[PDB]
RNA sequence: CCCGAAACCGGUCGAUCUAGCCCGGGGCAGGGUGAAGUCCCUCAACCGAGGGAUGGAGGCCCGCUAGGGGUGCUGAUGUG
RNA sequence: GGGCCAGGGUUCCACGGCAAUGGUCGUCAGCCGUGGGUUAGUCGGUCCUAACCCCGCCCGUAACUCGGCGCGGGGGAAAGGGAAACGGGUUUAUAUUCCCGUACCGCGGGGGUAGGUGCGGCAACGCAAGCCCGGAGGGUGACGCCUCGGGGUAGGCGGACCGGCCGAUGAGGCCGGCUAAGCGUAUAAGCCCGGGGAGUGCCGUAAUGGCGAGAACCGGGUGAAAGCGCGAAUGGCCCCCCCGUUAGGGGGGUUCCGCCGAUCCCUGGGGCCCGUGAAAAGCCCUCCGGGAAUUCCGAUCCCCCGCGACCGUACCGAGAACCGACACAGGUGCCCCUGGGUGAGAAGCCUAAGGCGUGUCGGGGGAAACCCGGCCGAGGGAACUCGGCAAACUGGCCCCGUAACUUCGGGAGAAGGGGUGCCUGCGGGUGCGUAACCCGCAGGUCGCAGUGACUAGGGGGGCCCGACUGUUUAAUAAAAACACAGGUCCCAGCUAGCCCGAAAGGGUUUGUACUGGGGCCGACGCCUGCCCAGUGCCGGUAUGUGAAGCCCGGGUACAACCGGGUGAAGCACCGGUAAACGGCGGGGGUAACUAUAACCCUCUUAAGGUAGCGAAAUCCUUGUCGGUUAAAUGCCGACCUGCAUGAAUGGCGUAACGAGGUCCCCGCUGUCCCCGGCCGGGGCCCGGCGAAACCUCUGCCUGGCGCGCAUGCCAGGGACC
RNA sequence: AGGGGCCAAGGGUGGGGGUGUUCACCCAUUAAAGGGGAACGUGAGCUGGGUUUAGACCGUCGUGAGACAGGUCGGAUGCUA
């Protein structure tokens, strides 16, 4: 296409017409893995997908059910006990 | 620089030089955003000088 | 692209394009000869422009 | 005569001789709108970083009433360490009391030299200011170049040292990794010598190795014209 | 004898390459986590150490976790 | 009488050439050598000794890859 | 050759031509004439913001069309970030856009139902989302370097089948056999979760290595590409048999099986670091919820109605559309870097798809001399020349073997020696079962030669310089110069020092002595003597001295004016200071003997050349001696009295390194003795095409003369164009 | 076999080693290995090492810029009669 670089946004994979014209297409970069950043680690039942396909897709694939979906269970698993602790006293 | 002028001369390519909004003459740099005839973009003035250049072209309208 | 006119410069381009003209044959029997030469004939290659 | 000299165009800030404010990073603040005394204020280390241009580690600290602001980092801290500003801070490590409030002899960074403007003083990698004796009066510091200055006793500081010590106990190797360091920072490089810089170039040497006039100059000496060991009191390293 | 010092080739002269191997083998060393105290501790960056186990970084020295100034501080006293 | 140059100065106009500085991108066949780091065997109480593997560093080598430079031929040209 | 960015700007496309233009003709064309063509919800612009910019305001300036800060706003990438689409068909020219098919963005309705504003599963977890204006917060957007391994498939090739073709014999070879974006349903190494419970402590990866903050080992969950189906019997390839001046067509059949080998693309580990590696628009979630709720509500679930503000799209993109005045051998970005054979190869050669024969003047002379490219030369082996310059030789690869020196890293691909083809038959490795490759072994055998072509280092030693790599006079000097790492001296407590600015103000500085500013020296190894007299710098200064001001005296009806004290920095003055600039000497006399003088006198002017090194990157001079050459104004080693060495205006020495200077040796060789022949392009002729430099004139030669270095004067001679 | 002198240019009068070298020094040969002139013959012929450009270093000199017929590496050779 107008891009030549194999620039970021450009990568590319070979797409055949059956015409068999063999055309080069655009790819949209694969997924990084989000983080609990609370601590260190990809999230379990937290998609992949490209920044632009989260748009139009489902949100269950964008969460876990459980209390704060951006961070990981066992760091869920400090703060809990720490939230009653706080209710406690 | 100095001779080997064929081997250099690649660029120009790139403008930076137009038919200015203001006067019409070939001199809207893009870059600069900057007539260096009519002095547009620089100056809610018209450049004129005693010189001048502008004056000359009028004189030699008239 | 394109590059990459922008809309103007194409309307600039277009009257450039129709200077390099010739008059027509007629013109010239109403002046008997005559304002020749059509004096601005600019040529693609040969000249430049304005940009 | 000759053109403006190497040290004349740094003066300008002409973009060779700018240091770049995009790639750099936080500067210190303690902040003294919500003041010394009365205070309120702990902080959780949000994470560490390495600033270019210091050429030292730094801090990010989150603050309790909800201000980000780094704070240049001290030696042996974790990620999670609490600080604390104040002078009901405890006397411990990387936590930020005032000068009264922090014993005799103890080693101390980040002095403040004014009440209130965020540290302006101790803030290299490794190097670190003694308290010598205090008084209720003033309170002497002993500064990283063995030379005693005195502050107000309200100035602020950091219990501890800095961080990134052994800093020029390693090497810098070759002409192309310190090409890289400087990048990082700014300083003028590859730099020549004088000497063989035509007499137009620099005041002294001329077209071959020798120098001109001496190296020695004065203390009302002109700009364009300071250069050399500038109003050196000693030279050498013989009687 | 040649520690890491194998990369500078022919190269930087004995002292350098010397101090390099030196410096880069007592770098390489397991040092023990301020925090944890298991031999954990790895250089991800210049000045800066984490530990893999409890996941702790923070500032040292660039080749050592910790300068003979750092341990200074430690002993006087809180 | 007329012409004739190198200047000097004043106000202006250039970093599409080029120099360095910065942002954001991209390019560079193939091959070699082989460091640290890590491992094992056999032989010794230890000290070590012998062998082999694994890993893979370099302002590194070879290279008419692309690309950059331009040493000699004082060659070819030298109103190209 | 294919697709494109900039840039060009109609050069595109058709018809009609050739006066001009095209390095020649021209019926051709990019020329001339005349008509025509670039169509966008889903490509990009436009949006965001970067480095950075401007504007108002504040302020400066005599002032501005000038100037930097601080506020506030706005702008900034047609290769960053970013919403969504492909295929086929059609046109003279355009097309992801027009058409056909299939798919879909944004907003705005409508109708249903989950939804008493979600139900159901111990749990690891299930989708038909989560009423709502508002603002808040939080992830993802989001970024340096290079290996290795894991996946994807574009796609190269053998076998088999189906047609087309070529074809001694009717074999073998060539060829067509395709499947899109969009969906639906599946991804799975990372990464969590239960069970279990680390016995000499076990286990894994290609590897580093994990583990009692959960092992070995079993079940789960969970997030890239990938497969199938839809899309799609179509469509598109490929044939066959009929209709014919023509037009418009018709009916048919094939359109396939594996297994096997790969760029890239995407995903984990890992190694790195005195570069620690922008934002935001947007999504997704969450907190609060202004209000509306049971006649209810809401629409992430379905399905369905409507719409799309604006600019761009031609062609070229190049050894003729760019730029260099020229259609210039120049030189400017990407992408196709994995076509086949070759072979380490994006190499060469040959060759396929594809393109061209307009790198645009032809023909003739077997073409003689001469000139450029290039081929070959006996014998001899640098005798040439400043100089082996040029050129030659070696040559790939495998094996053997490998010195001096050394910073132990290297030197080193030292050096030198051997081998290498085809065939026939085996073995090993990896795998799965005989694939795809790769590594060896034996026998037979041909040539002059087995890297036979193309590709493809000549080697060795001493010395000088500079550490290296890099850089340099873009364009007569690439070096020994420069940088350089390392070393040292110096200055400054940040309200600094230094530096810029007319000013306001500013750089360093998102900087704070492990900083950052300025010089010197220039890697390592060993060292760095001695002098503060002179110059310079620095600190200080009773005393003398030292301006204007003020004071006192005098003068003047006032004033000018005259005199003295008071007199700051500055000077005189004192000390320090040479890894500051710099200096670092002369005569005589003397020792068993002839030599010299270890020895002893003398004086300038601060000190008196020390460690070193030395006839030098030392005059005389080709010193002298020695090596080396038959023979060497050389080189090298030595002595050394150095015309006119010497320690950070660095001394000495130095491994490694060099398109550096000089010398020697071996091989080799047309450089030479001494040149020949050949080949191709010119030369030379013809045809067409067609300039320039420069221009008082011209058939002389020799002597004399003369501005003393004459075709022209003078005297002879030669003399047809 | 010489020394020294006359006639005589018809012919001959070399090759190498150092040097940028005309000169000169040496070697081995040779009959002999003579001298000088021709824009110190010969650059619209070559060569371009040296002299005397612009780069650089050392010594001396000079406060310094900077200099040197001191030493030294490198440094283009146009034209269609």
């Amino acid at each position: 296409m107008k891009p030549m670089y194999r620039s970021r946004s450009w990568r590319r994979k070979y797409v055949r017409t059956p015409g068999g014209r063999v055309v080069i297409h655009f790819e949209r970069k694969k997924p990084k893995i989000a983080h609990c950043a609370m601590c260190g680690r990809p999230l379990n039942g937290i998609p992949r997908g490209r920044p632009v396909e989260m748009r139009k897709l489902p949100k269950t694939k964008k969460r876990p059910e459980r209390p704060m979906p951006h961070l990981c269970p066992r760091c869920m698993r400090k703060v809990m006990k720490e939230q009653i602790r706080a209710q406690l006293s | 620089m100095g001779s080997g002028t064929a081997t250099f001369g690649k660029r120009n390519s790139t403008p930076t030089h137009i038919r200015c909004r203001r006067c019409g003459r070939v001199s809207y740099n893009v870059k600069k955003g900057y007539c260096a005839a009519c002095g547009f973009g620089r100056s809610r003035r018209l450049r004129k000088y005693r010189w001048s250049k502008k004056w000359k072209k009028k004189k030699n309208a008239h | 692209m394109a590059r990459n006119k922008p809309l103007a410069k194409k309307l600039r381009l277009a009257k450039a394009l129709k200077q390099n003209r010739r008059v027509p044959v007629w013109v010239i029997v109403k002046t008997n000869r005559r304002v020749l030469t059509h004096p601005k004939r600019r040529y693609w290659r040969r000249t430049k422009l304005k940009e | 005569m000759g053109k403006s000299l190497i040290q004349q165009r740094r003066g300008k800030g002409s973009p060779t001789f700018k240091s770049p404010s995009h790639r750099f990073r936080g500067a210190v603040k303690y902040i003294p709108l919500n003041y010394t005394q009365e205070k309120t204020l702990r902080g959780v280390v949000e994470e560490i970083m390495h600033d270019p241009g210091r050429t030292a580690p730094v801090a990010r600290v989150k603050f309790e009433n909800g201000i980000e602001k780094l704070i240049i980092a001290p030696e042996g801290l974790l990620v999670g360490q609490e600080i604390y500003i104040g002078p009901d801070a405890p006397i411990a490590v990387g936590n930020t009391l005032p000068l009264a409030k922090i014993p005799e002899g103890t080693y101390v960074y980040n002095i403040e030299g004014i009440p209130g403007d965020g540290g302006k003083y101790v803030r290299a990698g490794g190097t670190y200011a003694l308290v010598v004796s205090r008084e209720p009066d003033k309170v002497i510091v002993q500064l990283p170049s063995g030379e005693l200055k005195a502050f107000n006793p309200m100035c602020r500081a950091t219990i501890g040292v800095v961080a990134g010590g052994g800093r020029l106990e390693k090497p810098l190797v070759k002409a192309g990794k310190a090409y890289y360091k400087y990048k990082a920072r700014n300083k003028f490089w590859p730099t020549p010598r004088g000497v063989k810089m035509n007499a137009v170039n620099h005041p002294f040497g001329g077209k071959e190795h020798h120098p001109g006039k001496p190296t020695t100059t004065s203390r009302r000496a002109p700009p364009g014209r300071k250069v050399g060991h500038i109003a050196a009191r000693r030279t050498g390293r013989r009687k | 004898k040649v520690g890491s010092a194998g990369r500078f080739g022919a190269r930087y002269g004995l002292k350098i390459r010397r101090r390099v191997a030196a410096v880069e083998a007592k770098m390489r060393q397991k040092h023990t986590c301020p925090v944890c105290g298991r031999k954990a501790v790895k250089r991800i960056s210049t000045g800066i150490w984490q530990c893999q186990k409890c996941g702790a970084t923070f500032a040292g020295g660039a080749y050592l976790p910790v300068t003979p100034a750092g341990k200074a501080v430690r002993r006087i006293t809180e």
